[PDB]
């Protein structure tokens, strides 16, 4: 019964959490590439692994949320 | 017998075989890169 | 996944991972240290690496002179620390019984108690407020090892299941070299927090 | 009956998510174009692949919230 | 009977995002076009583009609440 | 008997997101009128224009919200 | 029944959403004001109406409070 | 009964818009008189009907909490 | 009975609103004495003014919690 | 019955409005003492002294929980 | 059957905490690596440990939400 | 029964709050190594001071999530 | 919980002691040799 809620809730909030801090660090990075344009690759390179450790545990909530789904 | 265990770890050693084609070259020349230092310092 | 003690005062499975991971910790100790050399290769490099890094945090933390005792706890508490991580990765099996041999750090008594050595050892070496400050240290470090190392091994076991009871190989794959990443940089994050404490209560 | 509810909350925490998100990209691209208008082939190259990733995690949210709806 | 409660937190939390997004988007603009006066048109329709590329999914969000108020 | 919590949740977060993204949109275009104040009308305009985008969904909330209370 | 808690969310909201709202533009009319302290009538006269503009929407969604007080 | 609620969240929800806009309007004003002090009257008394502003729609929350406590 | 709750809830966005406030008006004189040096009684005087300021109504939202857990 | 929710709800919210109060406190005096170090000691104390404050509310949000789950 | 959504709430708060607290640490590193290129080994050392105390804390609410699970 | 969502929210909450603040404190120290790169023990201990007082409140929060699970 | 914290605690102290004495204030001494050749 509360379990798809749960499921839900589980997955939004990561999404929130992700969505917010994928921002933060995209702006950043194409602000400083606005600021230097020749330190591009090396500033979206670390964007990306920006990207991976945000959304490191907002992925685990969503499998989380399928967990919490099944049950 | 359990199925996960001979699952996960031939996973983790084709892992392993990914790491070695993407990995040994950095960290070999890290140390590489440290003994010529150390030894062009004691030279 | 039950608690099997053999024993009822003390957890058999914890023993058996903490002595493994003595025995690994210290005939890789052994290996890197088998002669002297001066022009160092092969293993004494790396040992040499790990060693001066340690001593490049206790530097960054403390004067020289103050924390150079410490050296040699930091490299094996950080050396400790990486196998215990990195063990429960590869194997992870599942006996008959309830479980046996996932990893020391996922238990929570394991790292709760080496979080609590490790501030015995900073007393040692060394108002209400203060203190509650100092339990609130120890139970964040050691909540934060065991945290950090138990939800991985959880969701690492969930694909394990999964791709066994019925094409889901890459994301393990991705979560496994995170998950090795994630042992490296607590066990990286734990021991400059030790030597952090250490620098706050010695000088 | 709560499947309603968690597709709807799911739907709605990741719009929020996204929305915040694509708006601190978008707003740095455009004061980033503001300061130096020749970059703007990078800067919105760079802003579509960061939108990709904060619009994507919720794209996936929002699939979930179908199959949650399901049930 | 919860599908209408369901139909006004997804419009409600896709607005608060779309809010969000479009404030951080014309606010940035608009101290775009008051630093360089002569970038106004670029700038315009940057933000434009920003504007509906960020009230995509809270609109899609809407037209499924739709559906949410039905099913 | 919840569309009366349905619709006034969904006026509310409406009124939460109008209220953030205007707040963001008047203040720096005040710190634009501040900064020089030549540039009043365009300011303006593009202000109105942002206040237009950042009610019309708030607007799109209490309409569907009367539809909601009206279910 | 819950229309009291439907009409004292939606006044909570709008409260929160024109707090936030007004202490952005006059917080950022006290920096203008310190950077530029002779353009006073403007810059407040754009603030009342910024004012105006951020209260519009709460006043709105607490007049429908009353009307869902009753109900 | 859940009377108390609505009152209780409508005076929590105020407290919160108001603790944000108040802090915002006095934390600037504090950066305001800091870099020019010479202005510092001036300033304080537009920062204290920039306070009233910010706080005239809790206090009115207050109110319709005591109406909806009695209800 | 479940006026306990309400009184938990008014304490809690209370503080969280002081907390928030507060924290935005204590970073802002730190960084203006840090700045220049020589007007830390001045900055101190309108913080603490400030601060009594903000919290003046979640100190009436903890009194009101009080009749609220009497209720 | 719902006391220990209500002392759980205030202890949470106090911890997440101490915890962003001190955060931004915390975050601009070691910027502070970053731009110039030579008077750290008196960033310090006001400093502490905030924090003093941005907790000192939520500790008697604390012991009033303490006294919610008494009753 | 109240402990899933119990841990779903418990892991969704410490997924928004640790993306909003990861997303300004790793903001801050990329542009500061943008501001000089010559520091970047020891901006991305002091980047992973603040992605460490950032997410170490939601993590020990992800297993505690297990625990919760549990009981 | 309620006492794990108790104890959950307790801690999604601490997590949150936590997460926030060691965000805010380890990013703008960042930005401070990044200015001035020998200034790194005296923003380092300043760093772990703000540390320990934004999870120290989180952290008696989580130690009391354990009795309000019991009960 | 369990019961093994005096365990490995005591094991602890003796593979420190141990593992010091038998790798690393070698590796220590073989440091400072180097360093002051």
């Amino acid at each position: 019964s509360l379990g798809v809620l749960a499921a839900a809730i589980a997955v939004g909030l990561g999404a929130l959490g992700a969505g917010i801090g994928n921002g933060l660090i995209v702006s950043r990075t194409i602000e400083g590439i606005a600021r230097q344009p020749e330190l591009r690759p090396v500033l979206q390179t670390t964007m990306f692994i920006g990207v991976a450790l945000v959304e490191a545990l907002p992925i685990i909530g969503v499998v989380f949320s399928f967990i919490y789904l099944g049950r | 017998s359990g199925g996960t265990i001979i699952y996960q770890l031939l996973m983790f050693i084709i892992l392993l075989a990914l790491l070695r084609k993407f990995a040994w070259q950095p960290l070999m020349n890290i140390m590489k890169q440290r003994e010529e230092h150390i030894a062009n310092e004691i030279d | 996944p039950l608690v099997e003690f053999l024993g009822l005062t003390f957890n058999l499975s914890d023993m058996l991972m903490i002595t493994i991971t003595c025995l690994i910790v210290f005939i890789i100790a052994v290996a890197a240290t088998r002669s002297l050399q001066l022009r160092p290769t092969g293993m004494q490099n790396f040992m040499e690496w790990v060693f001066d890094f340690v001593r490049g945090i206790i530097n960054s933390t403390m004067d020289w002179q103050t924390g150079g005792r410490f050296l040699t706890l930091g490299v094996t508490l950080i050396m400790y620390v990486f196998v215990a991580n990195m063990l429960g990765l590869p194997f992870s099996v599942h006996v008959n019984g309830e479980l046996w041999w996932k990893s020391p750090t996922a238990d929570a008594t394991v790292t709760l108690t080496l979080a609590v050595m490790v501030v015995a050892l900073t007393h040692y070496y060394g108002f209400p407020l203060k203190i509650i400050e100092e339990f609130a240290n120890t139970l964040t470090l050691g909540l934060r090892l065991f945290g950090n190392i138990y939800a991985g091994e959880i969701l690492l076991g969930l694909l394990a299941s999964l791709g066994t009871h019925y094409g889901a190989a890459i994301p393990m794959m991705v979560w496994q070299a995170f998950s090795i990443f994630v042992g490296t940089i607590q066990a990286f994050i734990f021991t400059m927090l030790t030597m952090v404490y250490m620098a706050h209560k010695v000088s």
